C-alpha cells in the first residue's frame, strides 16, 4: 500500500487531526487489557531478575509498569484504528472514482450453473 | 467456549499459589471439575455447528476430543505424581504448567474457526512437549528424540503455513465456515498438485504416516509418562482432525492423489504390526501399535466416504484411551524394575491379580474384541474400504490377526510363566495405580453404550 | 477457624470465578450478532404481547 | 599413575524408598500420611462419584436436538401422504426440473 | 533410579575452537578466557 | 544492605502512576466528546 | 548514591585522596612465623587497616551475618585433614588451595576498595601474589598433580593481571628447626604432623622465586626473627623509603577509577576463578551441585537479595 | 575511556546516523556515515587488546571501502542527472554500486564475511551496539530507494545471507559469533522483503533489535562468552537461563513466540506478489538456525552441566548493577504476537 507519501499528511504526527472524527477505543478494549498483562508479566520478571520475592516485593513499581503499558497501549490502538480507516477510505474512494475496473458482476443462479460433479467412488 | 477456556487459564495462578504440599489436590479436583463442564460440549445438533463466536465453533468431530482433552489432564497429574516425589516445589509447579498450557492449546485448536489459527496453536502444542521430554525425560537419548518430533514435525509444516497465505489470497477466505461453502474443485495440474502436497504432508507426518514414522518410537520411549500419555492419546489425532477439516478443499485432485499414501498406509499396518512381534521394549511395541492403528485412520480419511470417517473419529477416541492405558500399565511395572525391558520382570499375575486384570482388560481392548468402540472403528473403515476396494479385505483381515497375536504376546511374556527369583522389591500395587487404571477403563465400557457420541458429525 | 483458613483455601475459588467469568464473557459475544435475530426466513414470527427480542 | 579414578565429586544414586514401610495404609498418593489420604479421597468422589456416574447421567439424558424422532415422524407422514394419494413414494429428482435451466449444446 | 545429566565426557564436546572438529581445524585453539593475547 | 523504604522514590513512582490514569482518563473523555461532536451523535 | 560514572563526572576523584600514606603493605613468612604480630603493630603504628590473613570462610564473614557457613556449603575443604592425610585420594589438597587462592583475591578486592574510598592504607597478610608458594611446595611433596598447577596458573594468569601490586613487602625470615620448634610448642595435633620437607620447600618458593620478582617492582624489607620484634624501626625503613619503581605513579585518576569499578562488584572479581576446565579435584557432578544449592538457599537471609528476607526480619519487602 | 568522551562519542554515533535519517542531500547522508564510523572505532577499542585493535582495523577498512563505494554511486548518479536529492536513483550501474556498498555496509552476504571476526574481537557491549544501532541507517536508506533497486540482485543477496547464516551458526561453539551469523540470517530476511513492503523491513527490524538487545543483556548478566561458561549459570541463576531458553525458543521462529510475526507476515506479503518458490526455501533455511538455538538451550537451561567448588562462593553475592528495561525486552521479545495487527502503525 505504502501511504507514506499520501497528500497531506504531516511528517511527524503520531494522530493527525483528521482521526478525532473516529470513536476512541474503550478503557475496557480487549487489548488494552492485554498490553496490561505485558505490563504485569514485565514487572514479576524484573522482581524474579532482582531476586526479590515475585508476586509481592514492589506493588509501586508494578503499578507503574502495568500503568506505562496501559497509556502507550491505547495511544497505539488510536493510531492503529485511524490507520485502517485510512487504507478503507482510500479503497472505496478509488473503487467509486474507476468504475470501469470494478465492474457489478451479473448475477446468476445456481439453477442455470452447470457445475462439473465428480462422485466419489 | 470461554466457559472452558477460562479456567484452564485459572489453573496457573491456582498451581503457582498453591501450598507446597497441595499442589496434586488442587490440580487434580479442578481438572476435573473443568472435564465435567466439557461435557456440555456433547449436545450436538444434526445441522451445522456449535457457532459460538466469530473465533470458535464446536462439532460433533470437535466435541469427542475436546472431552477427550479435558478428561487427560487429571489421568496425567496422577499418573506424574509418583516418579516427581524428589522434585523441587518450583520444577513440580513448572511440570503443572507444561501440562496446563498443553491443554489449553489443544482446546483452543480443536475450536478455532480459522485454519491460520489453528496452525498458529497447532504449532504451540510443541513447545510443552519438547520442554517436558527433553527436561524431564530420563535417558539421554530425550534430547535427540526431541530433536526429532521437533524437526520432522516443522519440515511438514512450514510449507502448509505457505500454502495456507496462498489460499487466503485466492479465495480471500480461510474461515471453514465459508471455505465450505464456497468450495471449488482443483483441476489437475502441478500447482494444484503441490498445493495439494503442501495442504496434506503437515497432517501427515503427524499421524504418523508410514515412513515418516521414525520420530514418533523415540518421543514415545523416552518421554516421561504424562508426555506418552498426551503424545499417543491426543497429539496424534491432531493430524487426523486437521485431514478431516482440510479435504473439503481438495477435490477431486484427492481420487488419485491419495494412491500413494493409501498403499503406504495398507502396507505399512502390516509391517508396524510385524514389528510388534519382535520388540524387547515394552514402550517401543505400544508406540508401533499406535502406528498401525494410526495408519488404518489414515486409510479412513483419504477414502473420504461417510462410514470412513465414522470410523476414523470412533477410532481415534478408542485407540487414544487404550494407548493411554497401555502406557500407564508400562509404567507402573517400569517404577518398580527400572528397566522397561519385557522379559525381565515375569509371571506378574501370581504378584500382582488385580494389575493381571487391568492388563487383560487393556490387551483385549487393543485388540478390538466386539462390541468396544475399537472394533467399531475398525469395522466401519474395513467395510468402507471394502466397498472402495474388495481386495483390501485381505490386507485389513491380515492386520487384524497380527494385531492380536502380539497384543497377547504382551500379555503372556509379563503375566504368565514363572516369576523371575531375583526381582523381590515387587511391592503391592497402590491405589493411585488401580484408580488410574479404572479411570482408564470405565469410559471406554460406558461409550460403548452410546457411540453415537463418537461416530463424528456424519452420523 | 475463619480469617486463618481462607489464607490456605482462598485458591479454591479462582477456577468457579473463572467459569462464571467466561460464561458472562460468552454472553457479551452473542449480543454483537444479533443481526439476524427473528429475520431468518425459517424462524420469521411475530412478537408476543410482551415480547421484545426472540432470544437473548 | 597416582589418578584418584574419580571424575569428579557426585552424590551415589539413592536407593528408592517404599512407601509402605513408614506408612501402612499408603495408598500411594503422598508420604504424609493427612495429605495422602484426602488426596485418595478428592480422586475417588470427584472422579468416580461426580464425573464417571452424573456426568454417564446427564449425556444419557441429553435432549434429541439431532432431531431423530422429529425425521421419523416426517417420514411416518410424508409416507402415509404418498400411499393413500397414489404417489411414488422417494422421487428420484431432489429438485424439480422446472427451474432448473440447461445449457443448449445444439451440436 | 536417577535422571541421566552430562558429566564431564559430554561437557567437552562443546569446549573446542568449534564443531565438527577437522583435520585443517585440528589445530586450532580456543581464544584465551580474558581474551588478552600476550605481548610477546 | 540495610535500607529503609525510600519514601521519595515511593511517592514519585506513586504520583507518576496517578498522574498517568487521571490524565488517560481525562483524554479518553475529551475524545468521546469530540467525536460525538463531530459525528453529530449528541 | 554508590560509585560509578555519575559520581565520577560530578565530584568522586579519588587522586586527591591519596595522602602518602596509602602505601599498601603485605606481610610475607612461613608456617608459624612472627609476620601476624608484626603486621598487626605495623597497622597499630601507621594508622593503616589490618586484614587478618584470609581463611576457608573469609567471605562469609563479608556476607549476610559475618557467621561462617557449613563446610559443605562454603569451601568444600579441610586445613585439618590436609595435615592429617596431604596424599588424599579426594583431591582435597587442591580444592583447598583454589578456595584459598579465591578467598584471597576477594580480601584482595576488598583492600583495595577500602584505600581507593577512603584513602587510609591497609595491611595485609599473604598475598594472592605470595599464594603460589603452598601450591609449589604442595607440588614437590606429591601432593597434587601437575595439572593442578596448570590449572592454578591459569587462572592466577587472568586475575592477578589486573591489580596493582603492593608497595612495601616485609618478609620475616625464620630457620626450618626453629619453626619447628614453634610448631611443636604451639601444640596443634594436627600441625605436629607437617614434615620439614614441606617448611623447606616453602622457605625455597619464597626466597628464590618470590623474593626477587618483587624486589624488581616494589620494595622489600627482609626481617629475621630478633628484629622483627621491634617494630619502631620497621615503621622508620617503611617511612624512609619512597616508591619510585612500581607502577602506583604511574595511576592517574582515569585508571583509579576503572580499577575502582573493578574492586567492587565482587562477582566481577570472581569471575574466571571457575573457569570450564574439568579437574577431577574440583568438577562437581550435576546431582550434588543442585542438591547443594538447593541447601544453601534454604538457609535464614539467602533466599531473597540482603533486604528483601522476612525471616531475617526484614519489613516493607512490598514497597521495596 | 573517560566517562565524559564516551558519552560524547555515543552521542556522535548517534546524532551521525540520525543526520543519515533527517537528510534529503546524498552528501549529508555520506557525512553521517562519515561521522558514525569516525565515532563507533574508539567504542569499539574501548578494552585495549590486541583483539579489540584487529577488529576496529577489519570493520574500519571495510566501511571505509563502502563509504567510498557510496561516494563513486552518487557521483555517477549526479553525472547522469543533476540531483542530490535521495530519490529514483536515475542510472542502473549507480544502482548497483550503491545497492553494494549499503549491502557491506550491512554485512549482507557475500560481504558477511568482517561481522563474525568484529563480533568476536569486540566485547559484549561493543557488539550489542553493533549489531542492532549499526543497522538503522543503511536500512533506512535501502528504504526511500527501494523502488529503484533490481528485485534479482537483492533477492540473491537476501537468500544467500540466509543460507550463509544458518551454515556458519551450525559450527560455533563461541556465543558472539553466533550471534554474528544470527544478525547475518536475519538481515537477509529483512532485506528479501524491501523490494515489495518497507513496512515489513521495518516490523522485522523492530522484532529483530528487542530480540537482540534482549539476548545480549542476559548474556552480560551472566558474564558468559562460551557454551561451557554459559553451561555454568544454571548453578547460580536458574532464572536467567530460563529466561534465555525462552527468549532463543522465540528468536528460532516458533509460535506462538514474538520471533514468528515477522517470517509470517514476510511470507505472507511475498505470497501476494506471486512469490512463492522464496518464502519456502527461506523457512527450510531458517531451521538451521532454529537447530543450533536449540543446541544453545539443550546445553543452557534443559540439562544440568557439571560445575566447579568455587561456584560456592558466588552463591554469596548479588550483582551490583541491574539493567534498566531487561525485563520489558523479554517480553517485548515473547509475548507480542496477539498484538500483531498494531504493525499499521507504520512502524
Ligand atoms: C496462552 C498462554 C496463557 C498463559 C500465559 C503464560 C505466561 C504468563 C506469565 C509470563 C511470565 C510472567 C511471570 C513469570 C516470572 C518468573 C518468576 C518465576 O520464576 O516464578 C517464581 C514464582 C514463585 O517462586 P518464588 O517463591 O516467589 O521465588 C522463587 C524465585 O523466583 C526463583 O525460584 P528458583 O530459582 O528457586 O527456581 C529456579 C527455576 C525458576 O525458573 C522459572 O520459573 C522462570 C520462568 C520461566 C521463564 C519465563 C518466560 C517469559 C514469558 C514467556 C512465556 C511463554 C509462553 C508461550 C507458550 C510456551 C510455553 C513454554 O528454574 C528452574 O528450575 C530451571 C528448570 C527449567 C524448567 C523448564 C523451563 C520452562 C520455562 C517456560 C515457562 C513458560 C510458562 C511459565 C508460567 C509462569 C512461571 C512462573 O512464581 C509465582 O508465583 C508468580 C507466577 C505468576 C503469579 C500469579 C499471581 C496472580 C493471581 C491473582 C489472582 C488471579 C488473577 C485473575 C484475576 C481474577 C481473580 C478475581
Ligand atoms: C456378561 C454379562 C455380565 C452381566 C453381569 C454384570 C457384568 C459387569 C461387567 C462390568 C464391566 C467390566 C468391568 C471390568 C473391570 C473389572 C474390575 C475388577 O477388577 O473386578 C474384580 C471383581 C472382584 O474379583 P477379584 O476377586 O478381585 O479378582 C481377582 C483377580 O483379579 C481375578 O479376576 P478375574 O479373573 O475375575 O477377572 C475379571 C473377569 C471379568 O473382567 C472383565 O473382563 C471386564 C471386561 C470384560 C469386557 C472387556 C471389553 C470387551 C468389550 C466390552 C464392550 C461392551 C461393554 C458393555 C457396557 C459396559 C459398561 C461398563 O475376567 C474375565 O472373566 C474375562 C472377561 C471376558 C469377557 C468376554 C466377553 C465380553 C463381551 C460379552 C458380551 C457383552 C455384550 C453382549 C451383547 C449381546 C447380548 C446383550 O470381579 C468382577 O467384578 C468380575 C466381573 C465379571 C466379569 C464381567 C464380564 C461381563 C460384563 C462385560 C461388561 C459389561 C456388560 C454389560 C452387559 C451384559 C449383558
Ligand atoms: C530501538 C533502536 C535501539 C537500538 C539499540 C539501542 C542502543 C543501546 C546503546 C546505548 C548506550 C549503551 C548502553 O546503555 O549500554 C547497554 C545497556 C546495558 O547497560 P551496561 O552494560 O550496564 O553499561 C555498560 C556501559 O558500557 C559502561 O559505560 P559507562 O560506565 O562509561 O557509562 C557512562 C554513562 C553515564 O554518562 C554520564 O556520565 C553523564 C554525564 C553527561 C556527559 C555530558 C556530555 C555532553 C557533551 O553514560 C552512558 O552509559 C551512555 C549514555 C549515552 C547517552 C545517549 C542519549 O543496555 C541498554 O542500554 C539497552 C537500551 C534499550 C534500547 C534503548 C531504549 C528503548 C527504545
Ligand atoms: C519417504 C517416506 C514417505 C514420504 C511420503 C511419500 C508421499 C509423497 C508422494 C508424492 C505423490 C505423487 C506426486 C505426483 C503424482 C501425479 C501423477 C504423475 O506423477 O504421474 C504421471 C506424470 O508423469 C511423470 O510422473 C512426470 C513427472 C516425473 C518426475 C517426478 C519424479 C518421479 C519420482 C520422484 C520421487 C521422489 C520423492 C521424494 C522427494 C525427496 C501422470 O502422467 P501425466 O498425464 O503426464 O501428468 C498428469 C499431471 N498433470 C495433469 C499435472 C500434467
Ligand atoms: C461388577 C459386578 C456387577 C455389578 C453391576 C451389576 C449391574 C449390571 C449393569 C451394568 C451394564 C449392563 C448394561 C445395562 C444398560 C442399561 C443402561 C442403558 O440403557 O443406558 C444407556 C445410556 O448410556 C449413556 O448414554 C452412555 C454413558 C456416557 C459416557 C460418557 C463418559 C463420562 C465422562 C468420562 C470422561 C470422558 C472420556 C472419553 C471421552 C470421549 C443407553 O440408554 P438409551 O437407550 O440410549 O436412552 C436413555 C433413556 N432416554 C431414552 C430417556 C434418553
Ligand atoms: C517488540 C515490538 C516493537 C517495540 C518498539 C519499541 C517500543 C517503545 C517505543 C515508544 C514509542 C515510539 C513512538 C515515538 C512517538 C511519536 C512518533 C511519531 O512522531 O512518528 C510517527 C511514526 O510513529 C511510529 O512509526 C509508530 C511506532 C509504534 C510501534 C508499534 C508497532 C509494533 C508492531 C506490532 C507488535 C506489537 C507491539 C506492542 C507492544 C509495545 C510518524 O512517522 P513518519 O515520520 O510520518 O514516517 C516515518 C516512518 N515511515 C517511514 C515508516 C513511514
Ligand atoms: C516430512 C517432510 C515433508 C516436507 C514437505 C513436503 C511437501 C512439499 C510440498 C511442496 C512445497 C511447496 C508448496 C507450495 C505452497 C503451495 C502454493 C501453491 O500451490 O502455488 C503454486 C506454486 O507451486 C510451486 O511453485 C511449488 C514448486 C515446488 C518448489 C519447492 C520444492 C519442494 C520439494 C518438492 C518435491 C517434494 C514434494 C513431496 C515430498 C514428499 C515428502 C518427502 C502455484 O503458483 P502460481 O505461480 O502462483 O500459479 C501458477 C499459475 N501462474
Ligand atoms: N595456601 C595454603 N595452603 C595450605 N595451608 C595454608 C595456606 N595458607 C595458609 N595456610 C595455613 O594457615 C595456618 C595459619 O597460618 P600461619 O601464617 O602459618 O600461622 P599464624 O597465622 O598463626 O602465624 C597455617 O596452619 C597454614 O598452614
Amino acid at each position: 500500500t505504502m501511504m507514506s507519501g499520501r497528500p497531506g499528511r504531516v511528517p511527524l504526527q503520531f494522530l493527525p487531526n483528521e482521526a478525532r472524527s473516529l470513536p476512541p477505543p474503550k478503557l475496557t478494549d480487549p487489548r488494552l487489557v492485554y498490553m496490561g498483562f505485558l505490563g504485569y508479566c514485565s514487572g514479576l520478571i524484573d522482581n524474579a531478575i532482582r531476586r526479590r520475592p515475585v508476586v509481592s516485593a514492589g506493588l509501586h513499581r508494578q503499578l507503574l509498569y502495568v500503568t506505562s503499558f496501559v497509556f502507550f497501549g491505547y495511544y497505539l490502538l488510536k493510531r492503529q484504528d485511524y490507520m485502517y480507516a485510512l487504507r478503507d477510505h482510500d479503497m472505496f474512494a478509488y473503487v467509486k472514482s474507476h468504475p470501469e475496473d470494478f465492474p457489478e458482476k451479473d448475477k446468476k443462479t445456481y439453477g442455470e450453473i452447470l457445475e462439473e460433479f465428480h462422485p466419489v467412488r | 467456549m470461554l466457559k472452558i477456556i477460562i479456567p484452564t487459564t485459572m489453573l496457573l495462578p491456582m498451581t503457582w499459589m498453591s501450598k507446597h504440599n497441595m499442589i496434586w489436590i488442587n490440580a487434580t479436583v479442578h481438572s476435573l471439575l473443568i472435564s465435567l463442564i466439557s461435557l456440555s460440549l456433547l449436545n450436538q445438533l444434526g445441522e451445522n455447528s456449535l457457532n459460538f463466536s466469530l473465533t470458535f465453533f464446536s462439532d460433533s468431530l470437535s466435541a469427542p476430543l475436546l472431552v477427550l482433552t479435558t478428561w487427560l489432564l487429571p489421568l496425567m497429574l496422577m499418573a506424574s505424581q509418583s516418579h516427581l516425589s524428589k522434585e523441587t516445589t518450583t520444577r513440580k509447579k513448572l511440570y503443572i504448567t507444561m501440562l496446563i498450557l498443553l491443554q489449553l492449546f489443544l482446546i483452543m485448536t480443536f475450536t478455532a474457526t480459522e485454519l491460520i489459527l489453528f496452525y498458529i496453536l497447532f504449532e504451540a502444542t510443541l513447545v510443552p512437549t519438547l520442554i517436558i521430554i527433553t527436561r524431564w525425560g530420563n535417558q539421554t537419548e530425550r534430547l535427540n528424540a526431541g530433536l526429532y518430533f521437533l524437526f520432522y514435525t516443522l519440515a511438514g509444516s512450514l510449507p502448509l503455513l505457505v500454502a495456507l497465505v496462498y489460499i487466503q489470497n485466492t479465495t480471500g477466505s480461510l474461515n471453514f465456515l465459508i471455505i465450505h461453502y464456497w468450495s471449488h474443485p482443483l483441476s489437475n495440474s502441478w500447482s494444484n498438485i503441490f498445493m495439494w502436497l503442501a495442504c496434506i504432508m503437515a497432517f501427515m507426518v503427524k499421524m504418523p504416516l508410514y515412513g515418516l514414522h521414525l520420530w514418533l518410537p523415540k518421543a514415545h520411549v523416552e518421554a516421561p509418562i504424562a508426555g506418552s500419555m498426551v503424545l499417543a492419546a491426543v497429539l496424534l489425532k491432531l493430524g487426523g482432525y486437521g485431514m478431516m477439516r482440510i479435504t473439503t478443499i481438495l477435490n477431486p485432485l484427492t481420487n488419485y492423489m491419495a494412491y500413494p499414501f493409501l498403499m503406504l498406509s495398507m502396507w505399512g499396518m502390516i509391517m508396524t504390526s510385524s514389528i510388534c512381534l519382535r520388540q524387547t521394549d515394552l514402550k517401543s511395541l505400544i508406540a508401533y501399535s499406535s502406528v498401525s492403528h494410526m495408519a488404518l485412520v489414515i486409510v479412513a480419511i483419504m477414502i473420504q466416504t461417510p462410514w470412513s470417517f465414522m470410523g476414523a473419529t470412533a477410532l481415534m477416541i478408542a485407540h487414544g484411551l487404550t494407548s493411554s492405558m497401555l502406557f500407564c500399565l508400562a509404567n507402573t511395572n517400569y517404577e518398580r524394575v527400572h528397566s522397561r525391558t519385557m522379559i525381565l520382570a515375569r509371571g506378574l499375575q501370581t504378584l500382582l491379580p488385580l494389575m493381571a486384570t487391568w492388563w487383560l482388560v487393556a490387551s483385549l481392548t487393543n485388540l478390538a474384541l466386539p462390541p468396544s468402540i475399537n472394533l467399531i472403528g475398525e469395522l466401519f473403515i474395513i467395510t468402507a474400504s471394502f466397498s472402495w476396494s474388495n481386495i483390501t479385505i485381505i490386507l485389513m483381515g491380515m492386520n487384524m490377526m497380527i494385531t492380536a497375536l502380539y497384543s497377547l504376546y504382551m500379555l503372556i511374556t509379563t503375566q504368565r510363566g514363572k516369576y523371575t527369583h531375583h526381582i523381590n522389591n515387587i511391592k503391592p500395587s497402590f491405589t493411585r495405580e488401580n484408580a488410574l487404571m479404572a479411570l482408564h477403563i470405565l469410559p471406554l465400557l460406558l461409550l460403548t453404550l452410546n457411540p453415537k457420541m463418537i461416530l463424528g458429525p456424519l452420523y | 477457624n475463619v480469617l486463618q483458613i481462607v489464607r490456605d483455601h482462598w485458591v479454591h475459588i479462582l477456577v468457579p470465578v473463572g467459569f462464571v467469568f467466561g460464561c458472562y464473557l460468552d454472553r457479551r459475544s452473542d449480543e454483537k450478532l444479533t443481526a439476524f435475530r427473528n429475520k431468518s426466513l425459517l424462524f420469521k414470527r411475530e412478537l408476543r404481547p410482551n415480547e421484545e427480542v426472540t432470544w437473548k | 599413575p597416582p589418578e584418584p579414578t574419580i571424575r569428579l565429586q557426585e552424590d551415589p544414586d539413592p536407593e528408592d524408598e517404599n512407601l509402605y514401610e513408614k506408612n501402612p495404609d499408603s495408598h500411594g498418593y503422598d508420604k504424609d500420611p493427612i495429605v495422602d489420604l484426602w488426596n485418595m479421597r478428592v480422586v475417588f468422589f470427584f472422579g468416580f462419584s461426580i464425573v464417571l456416574v452424573l456426568g454417564s447421567t446427564f449425556v444419557a439424558y441429553l435432549p434429541d436436538y439431532r432431531m431423530q424422532e422429529w425425521a421419523r415422524r416426517e417420514a411416518e407422514r410424508l409416507v402415509k401422504y404418498r400411499e393413500a394419494n397414489g404417489l411414488p413414494l422417494m422421487e428420484s429428482n431432489c429438485f424439480d426440473p422446472n427451474k432448473i435451466q440447461l445449457p443448449e449444446d445444439e451440436d | 533410579a536417577r535422571q541421566w545429566q552430562p558429566d564431564v565426557e559430554w561437557a567437552e564436546q562443546f569446549g573446542g575452537a568449534v564443531m565438527y572438529p577437522t583435520k585443517e581445524t585440528a589445530h586450532w585453539k580456543p581464544p584465551p578466557w580474558n581474551d588478552v593475547d600476550p605481548p610477546k | 544492605p540495610h535500607g529503609s523504604p525510600d519514601w521519595l522514590k515511593v511517592g514519585l513512582t506513586l504520583g507518576t502512576s496517578v498522574f498517568l490514569w487521571i490524565y488517560l482518563i481525562k483524554q479518553h473523555k475529551e475524545d468521546v466528546l469530540e467525536y460525538k461532536r463531530r459525528n453529530g451523535l449528541e | 548514591l554508590q560509585y560509578g560514572p555519575l559520581a565520577f563526572v560530578l565530584g568522586e576523584r579519588t587522586t586527591r585522596k591519596l595522602t602518602e600514606t596509602s602505601k599498601v603493605i603485605t606481610v610475607d613468612g612461613n608456617i608459624c612465623s612472627g609476620k601476624g604480630r608484626l603486621a598487626r603493630e605495623i597497622a597499630e603504628k601507621l594508622g593503616l587497616r589490618h586484614f587478618p590473613e584470609a581463611g576457608i570462610h573469609y567471605a562469609d564473614s563479608t556476607t549476610g551475618d559475618g557467621k561462617p557457613l557449613d563446610v559443605q556449603l562454603s569451601g568444600n575443604c579441610s586445613l585439618e585433614k590436609f595435615y592429617d592425610d596431604p596424599k588424599s585420594n579426594d583431591g582435597n589438597s587442591y580444592r583447598l588451595q583454589s578456595w584459598l587462592y579465591a578467598s584471597r583475591l576477594l580480601q584482595y578486592a576488598d583492600a583495595l576498595e577500602h584505600l581507593l574510598s577512603t584513602g587510609q592504607g591497609v595491611v595485609l597478610e599473604r598475598s594472592i601474589y605470595s599464594d603460589f608458594v603452598f601450591l609449589e611446595a604442595m607440588y614437590r611433596q606429591g601432593f597434587i598433580r601437575k595439572q593442578c598447577v596448570e590449572h592454578y596458573n591459569e587462572v592466577k594468569k587472568v586475575t592477578a593481571c589486573e591489580y596493582l601490586p603492593p608497595h612495601v613487602v616485609v618478609y620475616v625470615d625464620v630457620p626450618v628447626p626453629e619453626i619447628q620448634s614453634r610448631i611443636q610448642k604451639k601444640g596443634n595435633p594436627h600441625e605436629m604432623k607437617i614434615t620439614a620437607a614441606y617448611l623447606q620447600d616453602i622457605e625455597n618458593a619464597y626466597k628464590k622465586t618470590f623474593l626477587p620478582e618483587m624486589s624488581e617492582k616494589c620494595e622489600v624489607l627482609q626481617y629475621s626473627a630478633r628484629e622483627a620484634e621491634d617494630a619502631e624501626k620497621v615503621v622508620e625503613d617503611i617511612e624512609y623509603l619512597k616508591c619510585d619503581k612500581g607502577p602506583w605513579p604511574d595511576q592517574d585518576d582515569r585508571t583509579f577509577h576503572r580499577l575502582r569499578m573493578l574492586v567492587q562488584n565482587k562477582l566481577e572479581v570472581l569471575n574466571y576463578t571457575t573457569i570450564p576446565v574439568y579437574l577431577p579435584e574440583i568438577t562437581i557432578g550435576a546431582h550434588q551441585s543442585d542438591r547443594v544449592f538447593q541447601k544453601f538457599t534454604e538457609l535464614p537471609g539467602r533466599k531473597y537479595s540482603p533486604g528483601y528476607n522476612e525471616d531475617v526480619g526484614d519489613k516493607w519487602i512490598w514497597l521495596k | 575511556m573517560n566517562p565524559i568522551i564516551y558519552t560524547t562519542l555515543i552521542m556522535t554515533v548517534m546524532s551521525g546516523t540520525m543526520l543519515v535519517m533527517i537528510s534529503s542531500h546524498w552528501l549529508l547522508i555520506w557525512i553521517g556515515f562519515e561521522m558514525n564510523l569516525l565515532a563507533m572505532i574508539p567504542v569499539l577499542m574501548k578494552n585495549f587488546n590486541p583483539r579489540a585493535t584487529e577488529a576496529a582495523t577489519k570493520y574500519f577498512l571495510t566501511q571505509a571501502t563502502a563509504s567510498m563505494m557510496l561516494m563513486m554511486a552518487i557521483i555517477i548518479n549526479l553525472l547522469y542527472s543533476g540531483q542530490w536529492t535521495i530519490t529514483k536513483m536515475f542510472n542502473p550501474v549507480a544502482m548497483t554500486m550503491m545497492t553494494m556498498a549499503l549491502a557491506m555496509k550491512l554485512g549482507l552476504s557475500p560481504f558477511h564475511f568482517w561481522v563474525p571476526e568484529v563480533t568476536q574481537g569486540i566485547s559484549l557491549q561493543a557488539g550489542l551496539l553493533l549489531l542492532t544501532w549499526q543497522k538503522l541507517a543503511p536500512l533506512s536508506v535501502l528504504c526511500q530507494i527501494s523502488q529503484s533497486i533490481n528485485p534479482n540482485l537483492m533477492l540473491t543477496m537476501a537468500m544467500l545471507s540466509i543460507l550463509i547464516g544458518g551454515w556458519g551458526g551450525l559450527n560455533q561453539t563461541q556465543l558472539r559469533k553466533i550471534m554474528a551469523y544470527s544478525s547475518i540470517a536475519h538481515m537477509g530476511w529483512m532485506t528479501a522483503v524491501l523490494p515489495y513492503n518497507t513496512t515489513m523491513t521495518i516490523l522485522n527490524l523492530l522484532i529483530y533489535i528487542t530480540m537482540t538487545l534482549a539476548m545480549f543483556m542476559l548474556l552480560i548478566h551472566s558474564s558468559a562468552t562460551t557454551t561451557l561458561s554459559l553451561s555454568h549459570t544454571w548453578n547460580k541463576m536458574p532464572v536467567i537461563t530460563s529466561l534465555m531458553m525462552v527468549t532463543l525458543l522465540s528468536m528460532g521462529g516458533l509460535p506462538p513466540l514474538s520471533g514468528f510475526m515477522p517470517k509470517w507476515m514476510i511470507i505472507q506479503e511475498m505470497t501476494k506478489n506471486e512469490s512463492i518458490i522464496m518464502p519456502t526455501l527461506m523457512a527450510m533455511t531458517a531451521l538451521l538456525n532454529l537447530y543450533f538455538y536449540m543446541r544453545l538451550a539443550y546445553s543452557s537451561s534443559l540439562t544440568m552441566f557439571p560445575s566447579t567448588n568455587n561456584m560456592k562462593m558466588k552463591w554469596q553475592f548479588e550483582h551490583t548493577k541491574q539493567m534498566k528495561l531487561l525485563p520489558t525486552m523479554i517480553v517485548l521479545s515473547t509475548l507480542v504476537l496477539p498484538m500483531t495487527p498494531a504493525l499499521s502503525s507504520l512502524n
